[PDB]
This record gives structure tokens, C-alpha cells and sequence, in this order.
DNA sequence: AGCCGTAGCTACGGCT
DNA sequence: GTACCTACGGCT
DNA sequence: AGCCGTAG
């Protein structure tokens, strides 16, 4: 009926904001990824989109996302699709992408319609398990659909690909790292929770962009890893040559992370052209797919190219900072978090997954060796079986007497109902004794893992061991001291 | 923009103010064109306490709701020359639709205080759930929000200036710390 | 190789863009009334699960399935398709039921396919009747991973139900909508006369019926159009003059001619009163709801004639609009202009064909299922026989070859003996199977009837077209005035 | 819209007309930059036979075209003012990509006569089949259509210049009965 | 000052 | 076929 | 004229 403007500002606002925060521009601590980048991945493992399959229209799986989980504008999806694959803008890319996906010069990938994707072998990583209880799952926006609320992430993928998100009185600035440090540093953390910042930082040395150059002093770093706030100096790979007759030139092969490459050959333009810069005689992007990033600044003869150098990376973007700024939803809610914390929370969330695993594997061994009691109990008494059932006029009254005379469940009953008369042949016949004698083995197994807590704590480091040997690269930015 | 109405009597007339130009359409047809006007507005308009005075004139979405208004702004507004007595709010049951909502608020307190203290100033309530406007048939948008008969309007209500002038300058203003500081008090996960 | 002649180069590109957009995009089959767009979208609904019994389904999904599975094409040109099959004021039979803003009558569009939902109406079901039982050839899609059909069965004629619009190259189609119960009893009369004139036809086609209605002046139009194909037929607003008071009056437009924009055709008037090309009118209003329809209102000055208003207004205003009639449609793959009796021959031959079709698939199945159910009798009387087989057997291939030697069964017979599930041995199974195959043998000679007589086959057109007839058949919406 | 290539030098630079913004930004990105330039057109173009010269000379992708040769156009085109040696049509491997190559034969038939004579205009082979170019990688659409090593480029001949005057005017003209009577004699429905 | 990243024109034919 | 208005925070 | 409806 009535309703009081300072109510009214004070509910909206909040409720606008904390869904900003809590489902929108920040990413959870246990599988680095935002509400939109779940809902794509979650949605390309429920289209089949894994690698060994072809790719898929990106109109076909973003309209599929927005439908059945994401409400919000197609725009919106694809182009969170598209940065997670781009290899200048995922250092582990999440998405394998058919068609113009873009460029480093800020060229937009190409209509929905005319590009294509499917998952990366590294995303099968993020989605293994997804369907084994391992993770909870929560009505989608209109109670017709079943989303994840977080997936179970076997690779640190917050740190490892990490954030930047624009929310409402916070905002967050997560670096990409290295693969085989962050593993490193998860293996270390599982056999010291005691570890420091200081001991991480001898298996995490720093960031590690996909777009490599270098990064100025450990200072920044070490602030970062510490309080979850610091300010790192991202340099561009340049080296000085000469180019003939007395002559040089600067020559960079590396940019700084989220640098458009365009926009800063612009500015060292417009420097030129304003006179704000002396001894350039030439600028030249000499970047093609072949030879890869080469960007050609033309010294004049006789001055001084390092002076130049100097002053562009004063000047223009060929230095840049990254202001790390670590905030995560750490139990639903944000929270500012240093290295060991983002470490922690992940760790806890694989030991979590590996369990809960191991759980519904056992339940499910346990269902089909029942199953299979059964079918045995058919097989060693096959000439009772068949009479009981032609003795019975409805298959409501041959479940019962089969129940009643061999001692067996409804669903062992039902399945010896359904057992097709070529289960009877010699192979069919071996093949439920062979399947029933591996599975009384593998819950015994499964059994080990569950009664010791370290058996389940060294399976999590095994496999952690395994993804890291099998994606570990080597470290592309430089941190020079 | 502006889809106007028949009558040209401000006391019957009312004014819709639209969330996305698929609603903006949709409520053109459902509407009682005798004495209902709509303006849809694209999505998120320009926060007036972030921006300086040049901006805000030159902005089309803003200009638009003062030619519609025909009151002026500020100290310039003239309540006898309002072209509708009621300024109706319609944006979805949701997060930016009331993120919309508190923008749209905010430019009315700050340019036509007068016309919220006149009770000219309405919020619709469409049907909640999670269809948005632009999902809607028009003749539910009628029979739910816009039809006199059925609709539920809120009557926007100014209690104290102090503290709305204090609720705005926070919510809205340039200093996010004290908009941290009022989401980490108020927040309930 | 290395060089081509601009002549040659020419010639070749344009006839492959010209033959593309005349077999392929813009103009019509004469047997289901549509073009390739519109057959894709009523497909991917088919395919998609989409019938009128089931839940509205987002249009972004539905364009982009049917764009990835058979339409290369960009989403703007799929989705406007199909909106115009959901709105009323477009289609005279709406082939697609929308959720959502699916426009309205002044041109406004529908929202975007991100906000609509949609799904079949109940008449597409009697489009896409009978299509997975072999009555219409399939053809590879563009990629060659997907089936796509080459005309649909189309169990009502749509062509010129829905009418259709299309401008192609050094050629053009329109065909404007007809009542249904008009052209199913033009179609029954057809087949009882296969020498019926054009003027004995249109004792069942009066003429078109647009779905806006409006008024149709004289008979020659419409029967130059239904003689050689082409004809211009003239189109006028529903209009009254009724008083306002104070010894004033107006006139009430409550229905305006087929695909005339409303807006801009109110427009056009208050144009034509602003450069004074039209004297007596005081106000202009659209008073059109949703509540009252469509109502426009122009207000006359006191003592001014009405009806030289009106017939000014004709005159100058779409308030008469005329319809250009070229019945250009695809005739075995190639374009032709048809007149009124060759629509109804060839989409007759198309329901004679689909019958058939249908008949001689259900025989085959029937076939298949009795010789199936032969083996599983076979097996119930001698399942003890037929278990000791399978058991001595250690492979599925041996238990398949010993079946067949010992109890005189084929592969397939052999094959669902041992897919047969231990619960098909209970007590009432062998009657079930007994009772089954009795009421196949029935069945059979029940469809043997039907090939084996021309007239039994053309009786079950003329049955099946009649209940379409009374189901989906409307009254007539435009008035036909003589003249 | 128009992405230069580096070098100044006419007799070693081409320009490429791709068919779509999608492909234009994949074909920049597979390009030789020092030797190849990318003009985008955003699909249909104006039919220059059915249009008049106001309009002509006022459509935006005409005069980027006409900019970027630098030559000019009808009795004031300079062949020696070239930019591009190589004026290379690059558009899908479908129908409406042989349509906008007939409407671009047709531009450079009507103005830029001279420049077909000098044997400047080409023809892009991309591979045949369903793809079109805006669903191609950058370096496929390089490998296949713009790298000189690979490619196959259709020069484009004028061999009869009343017969071609007299296909331009009866395929693109305002009289649609002889283009009828083209498709009528021509047509293949096999 | 402005950027990062998730959100809210043309062809073609026929009119007469 | 294509586009450029806006919120939001933190760094330059 | 500029509009109808599938295409870039
Ligand atoms: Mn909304
Ligand atoms: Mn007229
Ligand atoms: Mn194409």
C-alpha cells in the first residue's frame, strides 16, 4: 500500500548487492570459478561436449546454459566462454575453441553463430566425479533443472587460472600460477598444516601469466602471498639489436597479462607523434601466428636505446602493475585470503570430494553385488526358477513366490525377472561370476581407503601427483631480483 | 521512446517507466492507452550521485524522463507542470530490477524531490517468481500490473530528508567504504 | 586453373544463387505449403519433443537446434519465421503456439528469443501425422550428420490455408489465406470430380480468408486469380459512421486489410490531414485494446459528409489495399504459376501418396511383428527345449545357429527368443502372444484391402480430411461483398 | 574497417574483401601484416547496376573500397595510383557468397574497368563444403586461401567486352523477364 | 582518467 | 549484416 | 514510394 524511500533504498540496494557478491562477480575458493563459468562448464558436461567428442555450435551451448541455468543475457555467457579459451587469457584454458576466438589486440571473437567448442582435456579434471555424490547439488532459478553449487576441482584451478570480478563495496584480483608449484604447495600443505607463507613460496615462487614477460623484485609477491594485497610490476620481454649500418632497435616478444597489445603500439604512437618521447625512427608489429608476439621499435642512429626502453616502460604499458586484491567466497560469504588460506579451503575441499567418492562407490559395489547374489542363486537353481515363474499367472505373484523360495529381496527378484534368456549361454554365465568375485575385491578396496584417514590423504596427494605430471608445465614468467 | 497516452489530463494520466525494450513493447499493447504512457529505459541507468551535472544533462535516458515529466529539475521544477500524477516504477522481480528501481529513485530524490513529497512517485509489483517483465504476455502484464482494478501500487513515502539524504550519499555515493561497511552489517547468508 | 573468363565467372555464380533461392528459400512446395525454413522449424519441433501437450520450451533453444541440425542460416531469419507462424494477425492457422511478447498488428516485434518460449499448436500435429512411418522421403542435411524431410505429410492443404509471400530471383510468390472448411470441401469435391471447373470449385472457395478479416470487394479478382494464377483483389477496412454527439459523428475502424501495419497506416492519415490532402477530419485516434480489439476513430467535423471521407480515405489511405495475387509455388522441384484447381490436384496426389505410404508401412510391420510372434510361440511351446539350447551354447552365436537348425526359426526369430526377458514365461504369456497374432492377421487383411482397391484408399483421404475438416474448420472472417 | 599491411610498395601488397566480420577478424589475425590487407564487407552488397550514382558514391562499403585502392573511379581512375596489386574476393563457398562476388564483379566492371584489364583482380579458392569462412581458424584460413606457397587464386579475364556488357545488364539490370528467361534456359534440376 | 569483466546497411520482385 | 549507453571497485 | 519476408 504504502512504502518508505529509505526502506525501500536499504532493501533493494542489499539485495542487489549480496547477489553480486554471493552469486555473480566473485569466484568460490574451492573451484575458482563464478556462477556463469560453472553453469558453461556443468552444461558442456551435461550436452557430452568432453574432447574425444566433435565440437558443438557456441550458439547451440550458450542458449542450452541460458535455458536450463543462467537467466541472464547471451552476450553475458559467450563472452565468459570465450576468454576461457583463450590461451592469453587462461593459463590453463578451460574451453577448446573452433573458429576466431580472438586476438592479444582486443579483437572480439567471432558471432556465436559461426564458432564452435567443446571441454579441454584439463576441464575433464574440474567435472571427474561430478556424478559420484561428491559435491551437492540445488534447484536451478525455476525448480526445473539440477545445478552444481561448486564442482570438485581435482587441480587448483582459483589460483591456478585466476580472478578478477567487479562486485558492489569489494572487488577481487587473483594472478594465474604455475600448475606444478601449486600442486607442489598443496603436497607440502598435506603433510605440514603447520607450513608457512615462507616455505609455500619455495614450491609457489610467484604468478605465472600465460601471456609470460617478467616480473619486477619478490617484495610484491611476498606482501600478496602474506596479507592477500600487494602490488606486482609486470614487465614486457624486450631485448635490444642491432638492425644494420651503426643502427638498433627494441624488440619485444612478451606483453604484460591483460595488456592489449593495439592499444599500447597506440600509445607509444601518440608519444611520437606529441614528442613526449625522443630517438624512435620506426614502430612496426611484426606479430603473425608463425613467429609469434614481435613488436619493432626503430632506434635513431647514434641514441641511446636502453634510455628509450627506459622511458617506455615509464611511459606507456610496456610496464604495468597487477594490484592483488584475493577475495573469494570462503563458506558462502567473502573474505580477503592470503596464499595458505586459498591452499587450505582447497585441500579440504579434495579430501571432501575423495570421500564422499569412495562412499558412493561402495554403496553402488555393494547394490550390484546384491544384484548379482541374486542372479547367482538364479543360475545354481535355473530349472526351480523358470517352473516358479511358469507355475505364476502375473509377475506380481512370481515375484512373490521367487521372494518366498529362494530367500531373495524384490530387487533381486525383479532382476532375475529381467534377466533376457541370453544370460543363459556359457559366457553370460561366467561373466556374472567374474564380475561379482572383482567387485567383493573392490569393496574390500574401497573399505581400506574408508577406515584410515592417511590411506584417503595419500590417495588425494596420488592423484594430485598424477594431474600435475600429466598438465604441469614449465613456468613462463620470469621473476627477476 | 515515449509511447504517450490519449487524455491530456495529468490528474487520470500515468506514466510507466520500463525495464528493457522487450517489456517496453509488451506493455505498449497490454496497456489502457487513454490514461497510460510508457518509457521503457534499456537497462541500467546513470547512478546521478556518481556523476557530475554535465553528464547527467547529456544523458538520453535522462533527458527523456524530463521531457515526459514536463516539471523541469531542481530548482527549475514546477509541480503544477507535471504531465502525470503518477510515475509508476516497473522493473523485474529481481536483483537488477531493484538495482534499477534504487537508480531510478535516486534521480528523483536528487532532481524532483517534490514530485516523491506530492505521492506522485509509484513502484508496480508484477507477479514475483523468475519471470522477468520481458517474458511476460500483455494482457498478464495488464490483468497483474498495470489494470486498476487488480494492480497493487506502493506509494513511495518520504519520512525523514536527513536520513534519506544520509541513505543516498552511502548507498549510492562515491565512498565504497561506508557501502562495505553497511552490506558486512545488514549481509544474511 | 589459373585464370577465369568474368562472363563465365558470372553466369555461373548468379544462376547458382538464383536456382538457390528459388528451389531453396523463397518460394513454397505445393504439397505442405512451405519453404525450407519453415519445414525445419516445424521438424526441430517434431524432433525436439515439442507437442502442444508438453511444457513451452525457450525459442533460443529451439532456433539453435534447428540452426545447428539443418538451418546454416543466421537465428534473426529462423526465429522471425517462426513468430510469424505464432501470430494470429500473420497466420490464418497458427502453426506455432508462443509464450511471450510474439508481437502485435502495428508492427511491433516479438521480444527477444531469449524471453519468448514456444511449442506445436494442435493443426501442426495434422503438418507432421504419419512422418516417422515412410510417407515422405528423407534427404541428408548440409553437413550429411543429420535426416531432414523433404516435404511434410501435411494432413490439411496449408498452402493455401496459410497462404505464403516470398521474393525470390526473376520470380515472386503470393498466395493469400483461405478458410479451411472451404478448401478441405473443395478437395472432397475434387476427388469425386476429377474434371471440376474453377467455377464449380469455388462453389466451396468463396474466395481468400485473411485472418485480420476485413472485406473483399467483387468476385473478378478472386476468379482471374483462381483461372490463371494472377489477380489483384481488393482488400478494405471494416468501417462504420455512427454519432458522437451534439449532431457530430465518426467513423470506427474495427478491422483493417492483411498485412497492413496499423501504426503506419494511422500515420498516413494524420499525414494527410497535417498537408490538408483531406478535408473534414477533426481528431485521430487509435482506441485499439486488448480488452475492445482493434478500434480506430476518426472524428468528423459537423455537417461534413462521413461517407466522402470514407471514400476519400479508400482512396488515398492502406485503409484499401490490394492483393497482388502470383500462386508461384515448387511443382516437382521447379517453380510454376498454378491456378486454383492445380493447387488442389497436386496437394490431393500428395495426401493419395502419403495414405499409401503410410498402408504400405503399416503392412510391413505387421508382417515383421506376426513373424516374430510365430518364433516366440515356437519357443512358449517348447521352452524347455528352447533353455537347454541356450545353456549347452557357451556363445550368443551358437545359441543363434542351434535355435534356428533345431526349431525351424530365421535370425530375427532366433534373435528375440533369447532378447525375450524370464518374466514373458509366465502362465498368460502364451495366450497374450496367441491373442496378439489373431488381431495381426486381421490387421493385415484390413490393410490388404485398402492397396488392393483405388477407391477404399481415396474414401480413407476423403474420411481423414473430413475429420480435419470438423475439428480444425472455423467460420469465415472476411466478408466477400458484391461487388 | 580497412586493416593495412606494412609495406607501401603496390607490386608486393593485396587486399583481401572477406564476406562478414567473423572472418575479417580471423583473416587479420592469420594474415602476412607486412603484405596483406583485410577489407571487411558486413554481407550484401549495394547492386551497383540497379542503383544511381547519388547513391552509389554514398554508400559507406563503395567508398571504403574506392579509399583503399586509391585509383579513383570511372573516367578518373588512375591504374598507376593502385595500392594493391592483388584485389582478391574472398567469400564463403556457398550461394550468397557467389552473390556477393557477382554484386563486387559488377562494382569493379562498372567503375573500376581498367583494373580487371591489368589482371588485378582475383579470386580466393577457400575449401570447398559446409564451413564457411567465419567458422575457420585464422591459421587454416592462412594455409588454405591467403599463404602464396598454398593457395590457388582465379584470376579474373575479360575476354569479350560487349558480351560481358550484355551479361552485366541482363543477370544484375532492372529488367527481371530477361534474367527470368537466363534462369528458364539454364536451369539444372538434376 | 579509462580499462578490466559480468550484468541490464544491403539483394530480390511486384505493386500499376 | 552491425552497436554503444549504463553499474560496479581498484588501480593508473 | 517503400513495404512485404528470408538471406548476408
Ligand atoms: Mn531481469
Ligand atoms: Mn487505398
Ligand atoms: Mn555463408
Amino acid at each position: 500500500n504504502e512504502r518508505n524511500i529509505t526502506s525501500e533504498m536499504r532493501e533493494s540496494f542489499l539485495d542487489y548487492a549480496m547477489s553480486v557478491i554471493v552469486a555473480r562477480a566473485l569466484p568460490d575458493v574451492r573451484d575458482g570459478l563464478k556462477p556463469v563459468h560453472r553453469r558453461i562448464l556443468y552444461g558442456l558436461n551435461e550436452q557430452g561436449m568432453t574432447p574425444d567428442k566433435s565440437y558443438k555450435k557456441s550458439a547451440r551451448i550458450v542458449g542450452d546454459v541460458m535455458g536450463k541455468y543462467h537467466p541472464h543475457g547471451d552476450s553475458s555467457i559467450y563472452e565468459a566462454m570465450v576468454r576461457m579459451a583463450q590461451d592469453f587469457s587462461y593459463r590453463y584454458p578451460l574451453v577448446d575453441g573452433q573458429g576466431n576466438f580472438g586476438s592479444m589486440d582486443g579483437d572480439g571473437a567471432a558471432a556465436m553463430r559461426f564458432t564452435e567448442a567443446r571441454m579441454t582435456k584439463i576441464t575433464l579434471e574440474l567435472l571427474r566425479d561430478i556424478n559420484k555424490d561428491t559435491i551437492d547439488f540445488i534447484d536451478n532459478y525455476d525448480g526445473n533443472e539440477r545445478e552444481p553449487s561448486v564442482l570438485p576441482a581435482r587441480f587448483p584451478n582459483l589460483l591456478a587460472n585466476g580472478a578478477s570480478g567487479i562486485a558492489v563495496g569489494m572487488a577481487t584480483n587473483i594472478p594465474p600460477h604455475n600448475l606444478t608449484e601449486l600442486i607442489n604447495g598443496v603436497l607440502s600443505l598435506s603433510k605440514n598444516p603447520d607450513i608457512s607463507i615462507a616455505e609455500l613460496m619455495e614450491d609457489i615462487e610467484g604468478p605465472d601469466f600465460p601471456t609470460a614477460g617478467l616480473i619486477l623484485g619478490k617484495s610484491g609477491i611476498r606482501r600478496a602471498y602474506e596479507t592477500g594485497r600487494g602490488s606486482i610490476q609486470m614487465r614486457s620481454r624486450a631485448v635490444i639489436e642491432e638492425r644494420g649500418g651503426g643502427r638498433q632497435r627494441i624488440v619485444v616478444t612478451e606483453i604484460p597479462f591483460q595488456v592489449n597489445k593495439a592499444r599500447m603500439i597506440e600509445k607509444i604512437a601518440e608519444l611520437v607523434r606529441d614528442k613526449k618521447i625522443d630517438g624512435i625512427t620506426d614502430l612496426r608489429d611484426e606479430t603473425s601466428l608463425r613467429t609469434g608476439v614481435r613488436v619493432v621499435i626503430d632506434v635513431r642512429k647514434d641514441a641511446n636505446a636502453s634510455v628509450i626502453l627506459n622511458n617506455l616502460y615509464k611511459q606507456t604499458p610496456l610496464q604495468t602493475s597487477f594490484g592483488v586484491n584475493m577475495i573469494a567466497l570462503v563458506n558462502g560469504r567473502p573474505k580477503l585470503i592470503n596464499l595458505k588460506e586459498a591452499l587450505v579451503h582447497y585441500l579440504e575441499h579434495q579430501k571432501t570430494v575423495v570421500r564422499r567418492r569412495t562412499q558412493y562407490n561402495l554403496r553402488k559395489a555393494k547394490d550390484r553385488a546384491h544384484i548379482l547374489e541374486g542372479l547367482r542363486i538364479a543360475l545354481d537353481h535355473i530349472d526351480e526358477i523358470i517352473s516358479t515363474i511358469r507355475e505364476s499367472d502375473t509377475d506380481k505373484v512370481a515375484m512373490e513366490s521367487l521372494q518366498q523360495r529362494f530367500k531373495l529381496s524384490e530387487k533381486q527378484a525383479q532382476a532375475i525377472l529381467d534377466m533376457r534368456l541370453r544370460r543363459l549361454t556359457g559366457l553370460e554365465r561366467d561373466k556374472i561370476e567374474a564380475e561379482y568375485n572383482e567387485l567383493l575385491n573392490y569393496i574390500s578396496e574401497l573399505e581400506t581407503i574408508l577406515a584410515d584417514e592417511e590411506v584417503l590423504l595419500q590417495l588425494v596427494r596420488d592423484e594430485l601427483t598424477e594431474i600435475r605430471d600429466r598438465f604441469g608445465d614449465d613456468r613462463r614468467t620470469e621473476i627477476q631480483l | 521512446k515515449l509511447a504517450d497516452c490519449s487524455s491530456k489530463s495529468p490528474e487520470e494520466c500515468e506514466i510507466f517507466l520500463v525495464e528493457g525494450d522487450s517489456a517496453g513493447g509488451s506493455t505498449k499493447s497490454g496497456r489502457d492507452s487513454r490514461t497510460q504512457a510508457i518509457l521503457p529505459l534499456r537497462g541500467k541507468i546513470l547512478n546521478v550521485e556518481k556523476a557530475r551535472l554535465d553528464r547527467i544533462l547529456n544523458n538520453n535516458e535522462i533527458r527523456q524522463m524530463i521531457t515526459a515529466f514536463g516539471t523541469g529539475i531542481g530548482g527549475d521544477f514546477d509541480l503544477a507542470k507535471a504531465r502525470y500524477h503518477k510515475i509508476v516504477i516497473m522493473t523485474d522481480a529481481d536483483v537488477d530490477g531493484a538495482h534499477i528501481r534504487t537508480l531510478l529513485l535516486t534521480f528523483f530524490y536528487r532532481f524532483m524531490r517534490p514530485l516523491i513529497e506530492a505521492g506522485y512517485v509509484y513502484i508496480a509489483q508484477p507477479p514475483t517468481g523468475y519471470k522477468g517483465l520481458g517474458e511476460m504476455n500483455a494482457d498478464q502484464l495488464w490483468e497483474t500490473t498495470m489494470n486498476p482494478e487488480h494492480r497493487a501500487l506502493l506509494q513511495v513515502k518520504l519520512e525523514d530528508a536527513i536520513e534519506a539524504d544520509q541513505t543516498f550519499e552511502m548507498l549510492m555515493g562515491d565512498v565504497v567504504e561506508n557501502r562495505r561497511q553497511f552490506i558486512e552489517d545488514n549481509a544474511v547468508y
